Order: structure tokens, then sequence, then C-alpha cells
């Protein structure tokens, strides 16, 4: 196990963070007073940056 | 200018899980039903003057050319 995860180094994150988080769908669950809370186009376009 | 908070509860999907152009020319003939019911009226105040107008026009200066050319 600690093989295993010291054998994650920052390349590895980004590869595995450009599989699962870069320019993919969100869930969002929310309550309360959330009138301020912004809406799904937001998130959604929030996963990615177009600077790079 | 404050916001009115509802309690609702509201239901969205993600516009990457639902097809687009679709229902522009989905259900087509009751739309057209829809759009030409509601407002005949309305077409029919807007353009019965109009109609009206040019066709009475058209009448007198007809009229007023055969008169006047001897
Ligand atoms: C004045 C001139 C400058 C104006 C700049 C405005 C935007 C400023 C800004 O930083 O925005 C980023 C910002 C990004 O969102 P964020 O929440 O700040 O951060 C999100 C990411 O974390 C960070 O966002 P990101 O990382 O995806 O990138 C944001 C920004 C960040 O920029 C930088 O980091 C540095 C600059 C880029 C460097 C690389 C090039 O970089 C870019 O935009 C990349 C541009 C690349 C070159 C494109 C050519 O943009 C927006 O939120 C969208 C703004 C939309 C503005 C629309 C304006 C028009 C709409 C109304 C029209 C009404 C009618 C008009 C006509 C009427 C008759 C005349
Ligand atoms: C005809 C078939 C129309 C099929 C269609 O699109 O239906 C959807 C559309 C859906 O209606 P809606 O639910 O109100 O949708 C409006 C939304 O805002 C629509 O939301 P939106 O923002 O997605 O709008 C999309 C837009 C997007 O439009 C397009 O994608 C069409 C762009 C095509 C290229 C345009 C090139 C124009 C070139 C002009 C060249 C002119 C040359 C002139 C030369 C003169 C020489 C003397 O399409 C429309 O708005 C529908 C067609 C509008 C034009 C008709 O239904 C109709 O258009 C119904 C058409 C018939 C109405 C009643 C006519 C009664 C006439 C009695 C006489
Ligand atoms: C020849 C026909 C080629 C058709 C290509 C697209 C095929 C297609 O799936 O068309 C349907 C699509 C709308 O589909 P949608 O609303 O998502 O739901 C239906 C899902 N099957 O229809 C569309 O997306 C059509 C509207 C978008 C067309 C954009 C065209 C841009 C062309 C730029 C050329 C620049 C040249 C310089
Ligand atoms: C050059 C100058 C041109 C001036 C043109 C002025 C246009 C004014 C537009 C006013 C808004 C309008 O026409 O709305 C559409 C109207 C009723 O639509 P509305 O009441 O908004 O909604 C009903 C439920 N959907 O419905 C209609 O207009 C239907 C009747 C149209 C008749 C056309 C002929």
């Amino acid at each position: 196990l600690f093989a295993r995860i010291d054998a994650v180094d920052a390349s590895t994150i980004k590869r595995v963070a450009n599989r699962f988080i870069y320019d993919k769908d969100v869930a969002i669950a929310a309550m309360g007073p959330i009138q301020r809370l912004p809406d799904y186009n937001w998130f959604r376009r929030r996963t990615y940056w177009n600077r790079y | 200018k404050q916001i009115v908070p509802v309690k609702s509860v509201i239901y969205a999907l993600s516009p990457f899980q639902q097809k687009v152009m679709t229902g522009l020319w989905k259900d087509l003939p009751t739309k057209i039903h829809h759009k030409v019911s509601e407002n005949w009226i309305s077409a029919t105040l807007l353009l019965g003057p109009l109609v009206g107008t040019y066709a009475y026009v058209q009448n007198y200066l007809e009229k007023e050319k055969l008169h006047h050319r001897y």
C-alpha cells in the first residue's frame, strides 16, 4: 500500500485529474438559502482553463 | 432590487445529455395551429386597414383617370 501511495507523483496526479476532472460533467446537490449559488453552466465552464 | 425566494425544488439536466435542435421542428403542425389561431385577429387588424386603403386609393385613382382622360 505504501509503495502504491508513494508511486504517485505530480505527473501521475495531473494525468489522473485530466482523466477525471478536465471538462467532465458535475452533479450538484444543494439545499438551503442557495439563491446565490451559481447555476450548472457556471460549474461546467469552471471545469477547464482557457489560459493554458 | 431584491430577490424573492420561493421555496421550490428544481431538477436540471446537463446540456450535453439532451438533444438540442430537434425541438424546433418537433410538433410543428400544432405550433402552426397555435400561431394562426391565437393571432388571426391581430393580423386582421394590422393588414385590413392597409389593404382596404390601397384598394380605395387604386379605385379612386382609376376612376379619376377615366373621368379626366377625355
